[PDB]
């Protein structure tokens, strides 16, 4: 009844996507394979996983997930992984060749061919669902496949649907920390194709998370699999709201009609709270309040943005656990007193609260520990022209001299199509300056 | 009349969350995920079981009392006297019982293969259907009967793909119905033969569209009518008797004993000057509506 | 087999060029012999097989029987070279009803001959290098006035040169085709 | 005993009484959106499903091992001031006592639903009966002969 | 006769419905199973007003639950009193109302209605003489606002003699758990003023106030709230259900508190209040419950009234008790505080009596009151709207779904007009 399509393109959307798919069969008792023992069942119950799995005929749940990847060897990898009896083969989708970081070779080559049987896989799983809430795209921008497919994708998602909505959760070049040459590139040229077809679309950075885990857990070695994790509980507080119970529901229509006002601007932040080891959150009580100035604290962000240079269009708070509203309704009373936090005129609201009574769960193993409340605050602000500017500087630094141009004119494009996306970046600059 | 298409999903829930009613027990074997398909059993549906009863529970006739009674007991050696002694119906045949519905119907099949135009609009302010072609210009001969086999599905979506597939070719049809009558026959048939609620009430309604759909289709279906009415029979007289209390769910179609009683009439009313008698034939309780 | 798998524009079931082209296929000689040469016209490799009596020394696409292929698109093509020698090929399909016909061509026939499960026919091949294109759902409906449903089985005899062996869906030009699907002969 | 089941308005939980210090850790029930005012609570003889009446009539039967729940109340009907008065019978079954006077034995042995068999059918009703009053207290007593005389007092102390 | 038939649309009136519903049938002394045990008669004789009978000696109420999202009905289900309702009485569909006023006013609201008007003309004619209808709205949400209001303009072009109440929770000034919240609020306003004839508002914010101060309760949940909301829509009605000394059936209340057809959104107050300490010392007297009820803290509105004058007010009392003295209480305020009160109206109170208290109290009372103050609550919303209308920010969803901008500024002008006649007749 409200059940969502889950996308991992490229290789970090397919690596978040392990992290994702091993919480939720953890959440829900799903052992790894397939099936929940007898014991879970409570009577005759439901919608709390059909949100995130289709039932089988007899035992098996299997999940309403997309792998597709081009290079072989990740997918080979879940392939042979302990969740494989979880996967029906014919959902990880692979390709013998790659992108290699040519958003060409993404867009034009090689994804024009499996773009079909991506979308008859995507026709199948679709048809499944009776309430369709939503795509979630987990792409990654910087890389060949993500780049080129996610962008190819979305045309072809929208002139079949359009009207249906699309969230993507997309990892940003950081602008220090950095392992590609040429992805301001494909990132210049994936903007262009995504703006105009996606309808909401997070943005974060794995500069912010690795900091979190060094201020907050205090993990001197952090990996991969760590940031992973922070996304998986970030994307399970998101979708409570759809497959639990709680005052003040959550909708993505909702959603998504009361925090972009204009059409353009939906690109918005991220945040987690409490976000702790288990010494930590032994000598702590977590009020909501605590918890709200840490989730509003700028440094707890997953994207290098500073919020206290721009303001606020609007916000979104969703809660988790142990919760009333009154505690809420107070939070934010302290919180639109403040100074530091500014708003927009035009909006003298601003704050889409929602509560659920499911507490947040732990993995086994994992680098959380267990909590009685959580937060994650998801808000469109006008401040985050600085991590596009950073990249419209970069893009015609290296466009002056031309560099990596020979690949792309010889892998099917031309010279135009950067000058577009940066005629579209530029007044994509001019329209979140036009709002102040 | 009113649809098909959005009052089931509606129904269903209100049916298996509101109340504590039961689905009840669809067999779903064979089919596994939304991606393997699966594998088509050799039964039938709507097929009469042969009759389970035992050799000796069969009473016999007493030809000294004129009676059908049990056969004695043969001794047992642990029941043996000991000190002190001082002191058939026959079996009913299955004619209202939900026959089985296996899934191995050919749309869920030919849609398995993906041979099928259609798609879920969820676009739409509810479920809709969603057309890879235009409609007008499809084969009918070889879609129309695909469709109206998949009726029987019980399973989502194919049921909510299968009905609102006829229901939408229906309307723009028009002449090239006509000339595929006698191949809808045998669905039809077979989904009436199912003697369960859910595909019996929809079925019914599909016939009725079917008649109003076009011009001359009402004598075309006369001469079927020996193949199709045989179960009105059965189901004409299921009514509710409330007495003072009114039908909330005359909202929605369920009472077949009126479903029945609608689609007669409206069969009279298109077959023309004799589907009277042919309906009289097989359904002798029907009355003449004119 | 091939059930619940993707077949829109081609499908190879065979292709000389690879790690191991014999993947799926069941291989049975008994007075000849299967190898991978280089051509000589088409300058690449070919999978030959060849031997005395023609009716012995073939290959089955299902990797054993009681398991079949199936897949659901009308047009077959083969890549063979004619090396003037009795060759046939076979290939069972199933009809809308559960029937499963044959249907064989061969070089060494005459006559064709509708039968109630097989159906003979004769093959002009050229000379040389040649692709031939089965409609396989013409045929079925010129044979026993039926529909097709899906191939089941292929099976080619002794006495040939393999190169390609795809289902197409539908007649493809000599333009449409990609770059692999074709007949590229070189000087 | 070192374990205690407790339950009230909206909540039900057990607590395990810890050994290192002086505390007592909660594990709350988790039933599926039931709101339910229990009333009364038995355990069975070895721990495995806890009873618990309920105002709304259902005789809530839950396992413990984890605490989720199992099993609604009584079939073919539902109490009808609500469960007040319930206790156990040793063979397994259950007295559930109504505050109107309806006492009723439902034998709780795990059972397929007929129809649908992966589904649970809920409690019968092996025997009832009329008392004068609400039903408050149940007593045992082992005569063993037949059955066994349970003392029952109702709220008009009778 | 007399009966009365419910209605319930949004999350938030499916919930404070599941409440009235559980206060009356404890009320009455029915049981979770639709059966009755009480004692008396006075159970049974007006019992029809919120009951139709059943086979076996039940009794359902005469309730229709609408919303989209099914998910909320499953909730009232299972609650401890959801085996009452007829599981027909139950109008629903998948798709969500996002809060986007529009599509619960125009798209997915069209698609409802026809079902809706089937099931309410089905037991509207379940009454031998129904009185009037009345609703639970919630002023910020979709289903609430966009359902509610084009049903309402149905009914009444459909019943038009007869009244239709709303207990309409308004947003919160201060508060806004959602951000398009002026913008359904605005909206709902221009469809109630001309298609209402009684409209009580209430704002949750001060309904926590009243459970913080007077009740002293800690943690107000939801339910709390509902309970009060529960308890004063018990109290409109009990002259309809049971005797009293100076009935009041809610045609005279009309009567006796619109002077003008625009002026009908009123201000609600409920008394005695008090917690589990201060029962113990606290008298139950007439006095008592005259100064709690006329207090601007019992008021459940986020309006003052000493920022305006009671163009009327009225109190019902329930318990047995001395119409004199209710009769001078009455006069006393409305001597000392003659500026809280207008002049071209002699007497501006009603004071109805019942004989019957509620359940486990014994004397109890009800307050309502149609003051201008309330002009101050759709000043601010007002300015929140335009605010926003200025910037044309999240205007973009409502032209999806085939409005105009001609709609807002329509809508606007009708409240500045209606605020507008809530200062003639304050003259400071
Ligand atoms: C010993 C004693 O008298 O206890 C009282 C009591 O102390 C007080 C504090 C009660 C109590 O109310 C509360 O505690 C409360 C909590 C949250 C929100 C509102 C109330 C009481 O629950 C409320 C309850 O009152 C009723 O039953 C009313 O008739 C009320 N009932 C309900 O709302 C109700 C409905 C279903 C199930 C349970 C209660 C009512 C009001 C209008 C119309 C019909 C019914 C009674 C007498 C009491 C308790 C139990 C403590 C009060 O409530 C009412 C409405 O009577 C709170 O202020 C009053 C003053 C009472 O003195
Ligand atoms: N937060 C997070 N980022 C990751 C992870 N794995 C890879 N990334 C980042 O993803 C970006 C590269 O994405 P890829 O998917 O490998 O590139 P691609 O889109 O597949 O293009 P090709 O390499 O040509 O196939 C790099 O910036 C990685 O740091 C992960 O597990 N977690
Ligand atoms: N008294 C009370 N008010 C509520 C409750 N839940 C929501 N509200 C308010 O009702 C408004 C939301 O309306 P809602 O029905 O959920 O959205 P809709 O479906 O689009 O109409 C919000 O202002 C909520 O704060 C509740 O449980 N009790
Ligand atoms: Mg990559």
């Amino acid at each position: 009844m409200r059940e969502v399509i889950s996308i991992h393109i490229g290789q970090a959307g397919i690596q978040v996507g392990n992290a994702c798919w091993e919480l939720y069969c953890l959440e829900h008792g799903i052992q790894p394979d397939g099936q929940m023992p007898s014991d879970k069942t409570i009577g005759g119950g439901d919608d709390a996983f059909n949100t995130f799995f289709s039932e089988t005929g007899a035992g098996k749940h299997v999940p309403r997930c997309i792998f597709l990847d081009l290079e072989p060897t990740v997918v080979d990898e879940v392939r042979t992984g302990t969740y494989r009896q979880l996967f029906h083969p014919e959902q990880l989708i692979s390709g013998k060749e790659d992108a290699a970081n040519n958003f060409a070779r993404g867009h034009y080559t090689i994804g024009k061919e499996i773009v079909d049987l991506a979308l008859d896989r995507i026709r199948k799983l679709a048809d499944n669902c009776t309430g369709l809430q939503g795509f979630l795209v987990f792409n990654a921008v910087g890389g060949g496949t993500g780049s080129g497919l996610g962008s190819l994708l979305l045309e072809r998602l929208s002139v079949d649907y359009g009207k249906k909505s699309k969230l993507g959760f997309t990892v940003y070049p950081s602008p220090q920390v950095s392992t590609a040459v040429v992805e301001p590139y494909n990132s210049v040229l994936s903007t262009h194709s995504l703006l105009e077809h996606t309808d909401v679309a997070v943005m974060l950075d794995n500069e912010a998370i690795y900091d979190i885990c060094r201020r907050s857990l205090d993990i001197e070695r952090p990996t991969y699999t760590n940031l992973n994790r922070l996304i998986a509980q970030v994307i399970s507080s998101l979708t409570a709201s759809l497959r639990f119970d709680g005052a003040l529901n959550v909708d993505i229509t909702e959603f998504q009609t009361n925090l972009v006002p204009y059409p353009r601007i939906h690109f918005m932040l991220s945040s987690y709270a409490p976000i702790i080891s288990a010494e930590k959150a032994y000598h702590e009580q977590l009020s909501v309040a605590e918890i709200t100035n840490a989730a509003f604290e700028p440094a707890s962000m997953m994207v290098k943005c500073d919020p206290r240079h721009g303001k606020y269009m609007a916000c979104c708070l969703m809660y988790r656990g142990d919760v009333v509203p009154k505690d809420v309704n107070a939070s934010v009373a302290t919180i639109k007193t403040k100074r530091t936090i500014q708003f927009v005129d035009w909006c003298p609201t601003g704050f889409k609260c929602g509560i659920n009574y499911q507490p947040p769960t732990v993995v086994p193993g994992g680098d959380l520990a267990k909590v009685q409340r959580a937060v994650c605050m998801i808000s469109n602000s006008t401040a985050i022209g600085e991590i596009f500017s950073r990249l419209d500087h970069k893009f015609d630094l290296m466009y002056a001299k031309r560099a990596f141009v020979h690949w792309y004119v010889g892998e099917g494009m031309e010279e135009g199509e950067f000058s577009e996306a940066r005629e579209d970046l530029a007044a994509l600059e001019k329209d979140f300056e036009e709002v102040g | 009349n009113g649809d098909v298409a959005g009052s089931l999903f509606t129904s269903t829930y209100r049916n298996v969350k509101l109340a504590g009613k039961a689905p009840p027990a669809a067999n779903l074997s064979g089919t596994g995920s939304c991606f393997d398909t699966t594998s088509l059993s050799p039964a039938r549906a709507g097929a009469h079981k042969a009759l389970d009863v035992q050799k000796d529970e069969l009473p016999v006739w007493s030809k000294s009392t004129l009676s059908y009674k049990y056969p004695a007991g043969r001794p047992n050696p642990t029941g043996f006297l000991k000190k002190g002694d001082g002191e058939p119906s026959p079996p009913q045949a299955g004619a209202y019982k939900r026959r089985e519905n296996p899934p191995n119907t050919a749309f869920r099949r030919f849609y398995e293969r993906g041979d099928l135009p259609i798609a879920v609009d969820h676009r739409g302010s509810k479920n809709m259907i969603a057309w890879k072609v235009d409609i007008e210009k499809l084969d009918y001969h070889h879609y129309l009967p695909i469709f109206f086999d998949g009726i029987r599905e019980t399973q989502e979506p194919y049921r909510f793909l299968a009905v609102k597939g006829v229901e939408d070719m229906l309307r723009v049809g028009g002449s090239k119905i006509l000339p595929v009558i006698p191949q809808l026959i045998i669905p039809i048939k077979t989904a009436l033969n199912t003697r369960d609620h859910s595909v019996m009430c929809i079925t019914l309604q599909l016939l009725q569209k079917l008649v109003l759909s076009a011009d001359l289709v009402g004598e075309a279906l006369v001469p079927y009518y020996r193949q199709i009415l045989p179960i009105f029979n059965l189901y004409k007289n299921k009514n509710k008797n409330l007495g003072d209390g009114i039908d909330y769910g005359q909202r929605n179609y369920d009472c077949l004993g009126e479903l029945i009683a609608d689609t007669l009439a409206l069969f009279e009313q298109k077959g023309g000057d004799d589907a009277f008698i042919n309906i009289k034939y097989m359904v002798p309780t029907y009355e003449s509506s004119v | 087999m091939f059930k619940n798998a993707f077949q829109s524009g081609f499908l190879s079931v065979l292709y000389s060029i690879g790690s191991k082209p014999l993947e799926i296929w069941d291989k049975q000689v008994s007075n000849g012999h299967i190898k991978r040469i280089t051509d000589a016209d088409i300058q690449s490799s070919v999978l030959e097989i060849m031997g005395q009596n023609v009716s012995t020394t073939y290959i089955t696409c299902p990797a054993d029987p009681n398991k079949t292929l199936g897949i659901k698109l009308p047009f077959l093509v083969l890549i063979i070279k004619n090396l003037n020698k009795y060759f046939s090929f076979e290939v069972q399909v199933l009809d809308d009803k559960n029937v499963r016909r044959r249907f064989r061509a061969s070089n060494y026939q005459s006559t064709t001959r509708v039968k109630p499960f097989i159906c003979t026919m004769p093959m002009r091949l050229d000379s040389g290098w040649n692709q031939i294109q089965f409609n396989l759902s013409d045929f079925t409906r010129r044979a026993y006035g039926t529909n097709y449903i899906e191939t089941l089985r292929v099976q080619v005899h002794a006495n040939c040169r393999i190169r390609r062996i795809y289902f197409s869906d539908r007649l493809y030009s000599e333009e449409e085709l990609p770059a692999e699907f074709k007949l590229f002969l070189p000087i | 005993p070192d374990k205690l089941i407790t339950a009230g308005n909206f909540n039900m939980n057990v607590w395990t009484y810890d050994a290192g210090n002086n505390k007592l850790r909660p594990t709350d029930a988790t039933l599926g959106t039931l709101k339910r005012v229990f009333k009364s609570v038995v355990v069975d003889a070895n721990d495995e499903y806890a009873y618990c009446g309920t105002t709304t009539g259902d005789v809530l039967q839950i396992a413990l091992e984890r605490v989720l729940f199992k099993n609604t109340g009584p079939a073919k009907g539902n109490v009808q001031m609500g469960v007040t008065a319930t206790c156990e019978v040793p063979t397994g079954d259950i007295l559930v006592g109504g505050g109107d006077g309806s006492l009723q034995v439902l034998r709780t042995v795990p059972e397929p639903s007929s129809t649908n068999p992966k589904l649970l059918r809920k409690m019968p009703a092996l025997a009832g009966t009329k008392v004068e009053g609400a039903i408050t207290s149940i007593a045992l007593a082992d005569m063993n002969a037949r059955g066994f005389t349970f003392f029952v007092g109702t709220a008009m102390c009778n | 006769m007399r009966e009365i038939v419910h209605i319930q649309g949004g999350q938030c009136g499916n919930q404070i419905g599941a409440k009235f519903w559980e206060v009356v049938s404890d009320e009455h002394g029915i049981d979770p199973t639709g059966t009755y045990h009480g004692d008396s008669d006075l159970q049974l004789e007006r019992i029809n007003v919120y009951f139709n009978e059943a086979t076996g000696g039940r009794y359902v109420p005469r309730a229709i639950l609408m919303d989209l999202e099914p998910g909320t009905m499953d909730s009232v289900r299972s609650g401890p009193y959801g085996q009452i309702f007829r599981p027909d009485n139950f109008v629903f569909g998948q798709t969500g109302a996002g809060n986007n006023w529009a599509k619960g006013h125009y798209t997915e609201g069209a698609e409802l209605i026809d079902s809706v008007l089937d099931v309410v003309r089905k037991e509207a004619e379940s009454c031998d003489c129904l009185q009037g209808f009345q609703v639970c709205h919630s002023l910020g949400g979709g289903t609430g606002s966009g359902m509610g209001t084009l049903l309402i303009s149905k009914i009444r072009e459909e019943y038009p003699d007869r009244m239709m109440l709303t207990f309409s929770v308004v947003p919160s000034p201060k508060v806004s758990d959602t951000v398009v919240e002026p913008y359904n609020a605005t909206l709902s306003v221009h469809q109630l003023v001309e298609n209402a004839d009684e409209c009580m508002v209430l704002d949750n914010e001060a309904l926590y106030d009243i459970c913080f101060r007077t009740l002293k309760l800690t943690t107000p949940t939801f339910g709390d709230l509902n309970h009060l909301i529960s308890a004063v829509m018990s109290g409109i009605t009990c002259c309809l259900r049971f005797p009293g000394q100076l009935n009041a059936d809610l045609r005279k209340l009309a009567v006796n508190l619109i002077p003008f057809p625009r002026l009908h959104f009123f201000m609600v107050g409920f008394t005695p209040l008090t917690s589990r300490g201060s029962q113990q010392y606290r008298a139950l007297t007439v006095p008592e419950l005259t100064q709690q009820m006329w207090d601007a803290k019992n008021m459940m509105c986020a309006a003052d009234p000493r920022h305006g004058r009671y163009l009327t007010a009225s109190a019902l009392f329930r318990g047995r008790m001395s119409t004199k003295e209710v009769d001078e209480q009455m006069l006393n305020v409305q001597n000392k505080n003659s500026s809280y009160f207008v002049e071209w109206i002699p007497n501006n109170v009603k004071s109805s009596v019942c004989d019957i208290p509620p359940k486990g109290l014994k004397m109890s009372a009800t307050f309502i009151g149609n003051s201008t103050a309330i002009q101050e609550m759709f000043k601010r919303v007002s300015e929140q709207f335009t605010a926003m209308f200025r910037r044309k920010a999240f205007l973009h969803w409502y032209t999806g779904e085939g409005m105009d901008e001609m709609e807002f500024t329509e809508a606007e002008s009708n409240m500045n007009d209606l605020v507008s006649e809530y200062q003639q007749y304050q003259d400071a």
